[PDB]
């Protein structure tokens, strides 16, 4: 493999990713909707066989959205560390924005660089998509809620639930704050 | 007064919240977000009878599965949802949802439910299924499907335009009693 292995970016990811940028950023519900489940567990076991030769074309846009999310829980430890899950947690329960927001990313220089290259590549795949919301509606709330158990976890799994929304509230706040980036980024590049 | 649990299960955006509030509040909602976990409680009369149910909302998307099942203890009927729009969410029905409900809530009924039912001869939905050589689903196809998996019923109906809305909880709560 392939999938559940230990995590620049890994090709899998990277195919994935780039195929749903080129075709999947004007799909209403992408990431949100499923696939069907044969024709998920189909292309999941041809990215075992040849990853490469895998024509995605082929495939339903949320069956390739489906095995996306798979490869993320199926990594042998979570994409954000096991190590920082709890300073994520706490960098979301300081009192007001800024300060959460620049623990987050002061949590984010402690994760070990493999893990911050594809968390950075798929953090810069969910800005792309929701800088389309107007088109597919799904927002960085939308997205956060659907990442959140597949990029961090803990078990209760009780208050988990608790949980969640904490890292639903830290995912949402890195896709808000790159996409602000991104907006600004945009605006210094036509300036001085 | 008689109180009966309801949890309501499908793949993610076919319809449950939507489907829910109609019920509880007839009224229906705009905001495009997924739900992890929520509650409502609606009031109904069957039979004679009056009865509270509690309305327990849920996350479709595999990645709760590890979540969901907190909302299934004491559950008196289940509401089982594809949509209409959807032949991959109907296909996850046998595949996947029976599976989980069966194992958590052995014994409890079923009602299998396909939604949005204003969308089966709908122009831009007929276009874009036909685009991947499907269709709206079929009530037949819907209705053998209950048989398959040894529902309690099958009720279509669109939450949008309210359409079967009010058949849908009867049927469960009717489910719920025995
Ligand atoms: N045409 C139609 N659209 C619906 C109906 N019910 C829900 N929707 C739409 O389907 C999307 C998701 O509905 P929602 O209840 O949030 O799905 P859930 O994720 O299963 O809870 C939203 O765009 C709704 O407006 C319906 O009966 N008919
Ligand atoms: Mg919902």
């Amino acid at each position: 493999g392939h999938f559940g292995v230990c995590v620049s970016v890994p090709i899998v990811l990277e195919k994935l990713l780039e195929h749903v940028e080129m075709h999947g950023l004007y799909t209403e519900g992408l990431y949100r909707k499923s696939g069907a489940a044969n024709r998920t567990r189909e292309l999941r076991q041809a990215l075992q066989t040849d990853p490469a030769a895998v024509k995605l074309e082929n495939f339903p846009i949320h069956a390739i959205t489906g095995v996306l999310k798979q490869w993320l829980r199926e990594l042998p430890e979570p994409l954000m560390t096991f190590a920082q899950y709890g300073d994520f947690l706490r960098a979301v329960e300081l009192p007001e924005k800024q300060e959460q927001l620049a623990a987050i990313y002061a949590v984010l220089e402690h994760l070990p660089e493999a893990n911050h290259n594809s968390l950075e590549r798929l953090i810069f795949h969910l800005v792309k998509v929701a800088l389309l919301e107007d088109v597919n509606r799904m927002s960085p709330g939308a997205l956060a809620i659907i990442f959140a158990p597949c990029l961090l976890r803990c078990s209760d799994p009780l208050t988990s639930m608790k949980d969640v929304l904490k890292i639903t509230t830290c995912v949402e706040m890195l896709i808000k704050e790159q996409m602000r980036k991104y907006k600004v980024k945009m605006e210094e590049i036509s300036q001085l | 007064a008689i109180r009966k649990k309801l949890v309501i299960v499908g793949d993610g955006a076919c319809g449950k919240t939507c489907l829910l509030i109609v019920n509880s509040k007839d009224q229906f909602p705009e905001v495009y977000v997924p739900t992890v976990f929520e509650n409502y409680v609606a009031d109904i009369e069957v039979d004679g009878k009056q009865v509270e149910l509690a309305l327990w909302d849920t996350a479709g998307q595999e990645d709760y599965d590890r979540l969901r099942p907190l909302s299934y203890p004491d559950t008196d009927v289940i509401l089982m949802c594809f949509s209409i729009d959807s032949p991959d969410s109907l296909e996850n029905i046998p595949e996947k949802w029976t599976p989980e409900v069966k194992h958590f809530c052995p014994n409890v009924p079923i009602i299998l439910v396909g939604n949005k039912k204003d969308l089966r001869n709908d122009e831009h939905t007929r276009r874009e299924l036909a685009k991947m050589k499907q269709e709206p689903v079929k009530p037949e196809e819907g209705r053998d499907m209950a048989n398959r998996i040894g529902a309690f019923g099958y009720m279509e109906c669109s939450a949008k335009t309210k359409d079967g809305v009010r058949e849908v909880f009867e049927m469960a709560t009717r489910a719920a009693l025995q």
